[PDB]
């Protein structure tokens, strides 16, 4: 519980931060200082219109990454084991795995953007 | 009594950003054959005082293209997990020890990213927008690197548990058994915090201010302390993890003295990088990590692995 | 080793500027602790010091007064304040300080120098200096 | 420059190079601020006689 | 009064922090702000004074116009000064911000950014030297110093 | 010169060392002038808790030794 | 237009500085309109000064006395030193590299008051005039140029330490903007922008003007067109306007500064 | 007469490749950059302690305009005008009458200083030394109107200024 009580204060020190923030100063609001900035002109477009990712690739093979790194993470406690062969031996496969993946998204060219 | 400590690693470490922020500032004058903040307060000391009190007296504006609910959200977290990501640091003794505190500062970073994301998104600007996309591929291209360094370093440690590397440490520097790792390491730090050579998501000098560019007064002010917080946080974890202190059980000032200096050597470090390089491209960065580090990162989790057992220094479990 | 060098400095600074006190106000005041010979002071009370040893750009300073021209000018130290016969030696336009070389005396020179007054109730308005140009006619006074 | 002999070593060996040699900041070697005065000279056309404007 | 005391106390820090903090936004036009960077150069160090070069308008205190305000400039510039969150001051650089300058005459100059924009210190010159727009902004910093906000509103 | 940086560094160094020492000290109130006692594993737990019902008041820090058998 | 971040087209929009300075010189003399060129390049003052000298000096059929036109190279070299510090500096502070700027504007400031010295005012000089110069070197100025040339050499040096072999600089301008020779002819380009693709061209040294054919120089050359091997081009011209510099505080010849 | 950048292959010996190696491994130039900005770290910055500290001027110097007067003490201004038919930005304003002495003396002379380029054509075309542009640059006012000078403000300047303005002169003068 005292984890929960340290998440609180910090949350609530936070939100009273943003509370002082935004009734402390004199606030005098009007419809251009609240307008978009795009560097003094106004803006063309939406900026909720489409954003290409030229890196999509790379972010949908993460998510396999970050699978194998989750599979990764018991490791310490797997060299613990009587079976030191066989759990090295499986780890050698899954890290040797995870870099011929690597390697056949670097030669197709998926790392690469656009 | 646990109320107290809360307030104890809470207040002293906002202290230590306001004064952090003065501190780089006259780093970087020094290293430019300038001085840093010189007027306000005997040698600055007043200036962190002067623009906390500048920033939430100053008007903040709500824009009104902007989402207010994650607008306001998005500061809140930031703050809060900068602050709870030092609630399991041992120094020397954890306020709250866990017996995974590592993971625990794995999953808090990887939430505090969702801060910029959602307070560019919610910014509702175009500058923003790329700077919440920048920081989507930063945390693309370093959070596997991070993990797999870390976990290669933590395999001679035994468990997850962060108190457990002060002893392994007892002897010897981690660092003169994974310096390559720790290279690694400090390079992923430098970009996770979005810092020197890694300043994506601000882009001073390419997107005017980035994913905060919308954000002024208190909601910037907090946005900085976070920033600064997480980079004073990540240094004291590169801290404890490498660079291992003496501690004394009877008078554990030694170590909180060491610790104190190690992390402070390395936020001078980060500041000595912040001044010293150009800022890369995201393309590049991602380029980076993904083939410089990521198969070094496998390489060396394959020689971690296989090291202990094959020199029958397995560390203990418990 | 020389650090102890640098720490009798440090202490020579502090009993220069007469005492802790003193050591305290002119580093409030100018951000400034180092010491240097006095070459003069005007009558508006402005000290002048001088130190060849620093690199050029900081060899001559000047401490302002705390009250001038009936304005207290302890913490609101102005560039305007100082005189022009030391607004020469202080911007290095020549290496002669006015106590050495005086300015050549003029009647009609002003006998006390006045800073920016702009702000304050004496500040300079502007105005037509030529009189009107059309003189309008006077109807006559008398009825017909 | 007023640097001690550790740091100014220090700085020597951090740059490479050594600098308290080709300081950037001017001391002494300076001109002075005061100098004598001038008599420039005249130009080719200051003469008193085949000097009609004609031929210039 | 007690009262007026912890008022005027209050709007003494609330001025100390305002003027001991300015943060002109990176906003240059023309020769002045050349000199404008001089200012930050080492030799002056506008930074010194806490004086920082903020980049976006919302994130800055003073609009330093330094340069000519042409007339397809001119509603950029009025954006980018409304954009900036009040108190925010605004200090006029150079004799082609003043009015107008060597372009006074000019079918595509604003006769001074005053006819834009509000401004607190005029700064002469063509261009004025560091020093001179250092001690404009040090004025800008004494004009701070005798703002009695809270003051007036103790007595509204 | 350089070392006008230094008042800033120290102050950040105080201010990130009253942390730590904050900690210890409150451990060691909180738990009878001793280092406060991990309970990583469930083994380390129960003995904390059978030394809370030894100790009769309720606390784990207050540790009796051969006096109190009989 | 951004697809992504990748820039489909790039389109500039210019006239936001546009003081119609063509227009104002007609309505004023000669010397009148001579303060209109220091402000058309405001990094590089006194070199805008010198070519509309010459113009004027060139249809008024005149020639400036052999000392003015070496104190119109002293300073047009000092003026070279003086834009290709902007040049290289601001554009390292764009890509990221702050602390080079100031390193180099501290020496750009000891520039700054050889303009002020000779003329009275710190960029804007108006020194350079159709005929000449306005007014002789003051006493010991030469010296101070030669104290300042003697050391500036180091600083480039520093510069080049933090840029040139900085794998992280090299990344963002190697292979970024390459010109191809043909094109650059072809779209006007001129200066480094030539010879950045490999072009020999110089005005200097093809075209010489005032006392340029009596000094000795180097012109840099690239090889790749890309905007590390201008950064190169630069960095060296900066140490070459130090060689032409030592010739002109050397040879510098008596007589006046005006045409008689 | 022409030089090559870059333009200069790598030696592929084993020693050479190996030195590559350990630089782009090992970070060496990286180190180098960061080894440069340290000892610029130690150095002593440049600097001054304004406004206590002003940084060097010349007497050449072109600042705020001022009217000078004769060591008898009357103006020197004849109102030849020609510096105001001189100055690039027609800042100069001047009307002039016979004064009761019967002299050529100014009734107005206005100078916008908001207008003016600080060029000096004006005193460098006086033929009396009358305006001439003084030492004084820190005259920034709070409002625009403070910069539309008048010949009262004019007068009083060179009234202020005189004894520096002289020396400056006495110094400058054989250049001119
Ligand atoms: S005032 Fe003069 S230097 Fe400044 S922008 Fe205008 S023309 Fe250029
Ligand atoms: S100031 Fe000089 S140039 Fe101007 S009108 Fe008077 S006498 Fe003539
Ligand atoms: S300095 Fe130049 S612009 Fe100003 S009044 Fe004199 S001649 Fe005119």
């Amino acid at each position: 519980m005292n984890i929960m009580l340290t998440l609180l204060t910090n949350v609530t020190l936070a939100s009273l931060l943003v509370l002082i923030a935004f009734w402390l100063p004199q606030l005098n609001a009007y419809s251009e200082k609240t307008s978009p900035y795009e560097c003094g002109f106004d803006p063309m477009g939406s900026a909720r219109l489409p954003f290409s990712m030229k890196f999509f690739l790379v972010a949908i093979t993460f998510l396999l990454f970050d699978l194998e790194i989750a599979l990764l993470l018991p490791l310490p406690w797997a060299s613990q084991t009587n079976n030191l062969k066989t759990m090295l031996t499986m780890a050698l496969f899954l890290l040797i795995l995870l870099a011929a993946s690597l390697a056949y998204e670097w030669t197709q060219k998926g790392l690469e953007w656009a | 009594m646990f109320m107290i400590n809360i307030l104890s690693l809470i207040i002293p470490i906002l202290l230590a950003v306001a004064f952090l922020t003065l501190v780089e500032r006259k780093v970087l004058g020094y290293m430019q054959l300038r001085k840093g903040p010189n007027v306000v307060g005997p040698y600055g000391l007043l200036q962190p005082i002067a623009d906390a009190l500048k920033l939430f007296t100053k008007e903040p504006l709500r824009p009104a293209t902007s989402s207010i609910s994650m607008f306001i959200i998005a500061p809140i977290l930031a703050l809060s997990l900068a602050l709870t990501m030092w609630v399991p640091l041992p120094m020397p003794y954890p306020l709250i020890n866990m017996n995974l505190g590592v993971l625990f500062m794995l999953a808090m970073s990887s939430l505090a990213v969702y801060s910029i994301l959602w307070s560019g998104w919610a910014s509702n600007s175009k500058y923003a927008l790329i700077g919440a996309l920048r920081a989507v591929a930063q945390t693309i291209s370093y959070e596997v690197t991070l993990a797999i360094i870390l976990l290669s370093v933590l395999l001679m440690n035994g468990s997850y548990t962060l108190s457990t590397l002060i002893t392994t440490q007892e002897h010897i520097w981690m660092i003169f058994t994974s310096w390559p790792l720790a290279m690694m390491w400090f390079i992923s730090t430098l970009a996770e915090t979005n810092r020197a050579p890694f300043d994506l998501t601000e882009g001073e000098s390419e997107l005017v201010s980035g994913f905060n560019v919308e954000y002024a007064a208190g909601p910037f002010a907090m946005f900085f302390m976070a920033e600064y917080a997480n980079i004073i946080m990540m240094n004291a974890f590169t801290a404890i993890l490498f660079l291992g202190a003496s501690h004394d059980p009877h008078t554990p000032e030694l170590y909180t003295i060491n610790f104190v200096l190690k992390t402070l050597a390395l936020t001078i470090t980060f500041l000595w990088i912040r001044a010293s390089y150009p800022r890369f491209r995201y393309d590049q960065l991602m380029h980076l990590l993904w083939k410089s580090f990521l198969p070094l990162t496998l390489a060396l989790c394959m020689w971690h692995i296989s090291l202990p057992i094959m020199t029958a220094s397995i560390p203990p479990q418990s | 080793m020389e650090l102890v060098q640098v720490l009798r400095r440090g202490l020579q600074q502090v009993s220069g500027h007469g005492g802790l006190r003193g050591y305290l106000r002119v580093l409030f005041r100018a951000n400034d602790v180092r010491v240097g010979t006095l070459v003069g002071e005007d009558k508006y009370g402005n000290k002048y010091y001088e130190d060849n040893k620093q690199f050029f750009g900081r060899h001559r300073w000047v401490i302002y007064t705390t009250e001038m021209n009936g304005r207290d000018t302890f913490w609101d130290v102005d560039g305007s304040m100082v005189p022009p016969e030391w607004h020469r030696w202080l911007h290095c336009m020549t290496d002669d300080p006015p106590t050495t070389k005086p300015p050549t005396a003029r009647k009609y020179i002003w006998t006390n120098h006045k800073f920016n007054v702009s702000g304050t109730p004496q500040q300079y308005v502007p105005y037509s200096t030529t009189r009107k140009k059309i003189q309008e006619w006077v109807p006559p006074s008398t009825p017909y | 420059a007023s640097a001690t002999r550790v740091i100014q070593l220090l700085r020597n060996w951090a740059s490479g190079r050594d600098l308290q040699a080709k300081l950037q900041l001017r001391y002494q070697e300076i001109s002075k601020r005061t100098q004598p005065p001038p008599k420039l000279p005249v130009g080719p056309s200051h003469k008193l006689s085949n000097n009609y404007y004609c031929t210039r | 009064s007690r009262g007026e005391y912890v008022v005027a106390k209050l709007d003494d820090l609330v001025n100390w922090a305002r003027r001991s903090s300015l943060w002109p936004m990176t906003f240059g036009l023309a020769c002045c702000a050349v000199e404008m960077m001089h200012m930050a150069a080492p030799r002056y160090d506008m930074d010194r004074f806490g004086v920082v070069f903020r980049a976006s308008p919302r994130q800055s205190d003073v609009m330093i116009v330094a340069g000519t305000l042409t007339n397809k400039m001119a509603p950029a510039l009025r954006k980018v000064y409304d954009q900036m969150p009040e108190p925010r001051y605004v200090v006029s650089m150079g004799s082609c911000a003043n009015g107008g300058g060597y372009y006074h005459y000019s079918y595509s100059v604003v006769r001074g950014c005053d006819r834009i924009v509000p401004v607190d210190i005029y700064v002469p010159g063509c261009p004025p030297t560091a020093e001179a727009l250092l001690y404009g902004i040090l004025q800008l910093q004494r004009k701070i110093k005798r703002e009695k906000r809270l003051r007036i509103w103790y007595r509204r | 010169m350089w070392f006008e940086i230094l008042p800033g560094i120290a102050v950040m160094a105080a201010c990130l060392f009253i942390p730590g020492m904050a900690t210890a000290h409150i451990h060691k109130f909180t738990n009878g002038g001793k280092e406060k006692r991990v309970a990583h594993f469930s083994y380390q737990w129960n003995l904390m808790e059978r030394d809370r019902c030894i100790s009769g008041v309720n606390r784990y820090h207050v540790t009796k030794g051969l006096e109190n058998i009989d | 237009e951004l697809s992504g971040e990748m820039v489909r087209k790039c389109d500039p929009h210019i006239g936001l500085l546009h003081r119609g300075t063509e227009k104002l010189i007609e309505y004023k003399t000669y010397l009148q309109a001579l303060p209109y060129f220091d402000r058309l390049d405001y990094v590089s003052m006194m070199c805008n000064e010198q070519a509309y000298s010459l113009a004027v000096e060139k249809l008024l059929n005149i020639q400036p006395p052999p000392r003015a036109q070496w104190i119109r190279v002293l300073f047009g070299e000092i003026t070279r030193l003086l834009n290709h510090i902007m040049a290289v500096t601001t554009h390292a502070l764009d890509i990221g590299a702050m602390t080079p700027f100031f390193w180099m504007f501290e020496e750009r400031e000891k520039m700054f008051e050889f303009y002020e010295r000779v003329s009275g005012a710190r960029m804007h000089a108006a020194y350079i005039r159709p005929g000449g110069v306005h007014q002789d070197l003051p006493l010991g100025l030469l010296d101070d140029i030669y104290e300042f040339s003697k050391n500036f050499s180091f600083r480039i040096d520093e510069l080049e330490e933090m840029l040139t072999n900085n794998r992280i600089w090299r990344n963002r301008t190697v292979d970024i903007g390459v010109v191809t020779a043909e094109d650059a002819l072809n779209y006007g380009f001129s200066g480094v922008m030539l010879r950045g693709s490999g072009i020999q061209w110089d005005l200097r040294k093809t075209q010489p003007y005032d006392v340029y054919d009596q000094v000795e120089f180097d012109v840099p050359i690239g090889s790749r067109g890309d905007c590390y091997d201008r950064y190169l081009c630069r960095v060296e011209e900066m140490r070459q306007s130090l060689r032409i510099i030592s010739q002109c505080l050397n040879k510098m010849p008596p007589g006046e500064i005006k045409v008689d | 007469t022409y030089k090559f950048v870059n333009m200069r292959e790598p030696s592929m010996d084993m020693k050479s490749v190996t030195d590559r190696a350990a630089q782009t491994l090992l970070w060496t130039e990286l180190v180098r950059g960061l080894g440069m900005t340290l000892s610029y770290l130690f150095r002593e910055p440049a600097t001054i302690n304004y406004p206590f500290e002003k940084g060097p001027l010349s007497p050449r110097f072109r600042g705020e305009h001022a009217l000078r007067r004769y060591p008898s003490g009357e103006e020197r201004c004849i109102a030849c005008k020609l510096c105001e038919a001189v100055c690039p930005a027609q800042a100069i304003t001047i009307e002039a009458e016979p004064r009761a002495d019967g002299s050529r003396r100014t009734t107005r002379y206005d100078i916008d200083m908001t207008k003016c380029i600080y060029c000096g054509f004006c005193q460098e075309a006086c033929p009396v030394d009358a305006i001439v542009e003084g030492p004084n640059f820190e005259f920034s006012t709070e409002t625009h109107e403070e910069l539309l000078y008048n010949k009262e403000k004019l007068l009083n300047n060179g009234d202020k200024w005189e004894a520096e303005i002289a020396a400056n002169i006495q110094a400058d003068y054989l250049y001119r």
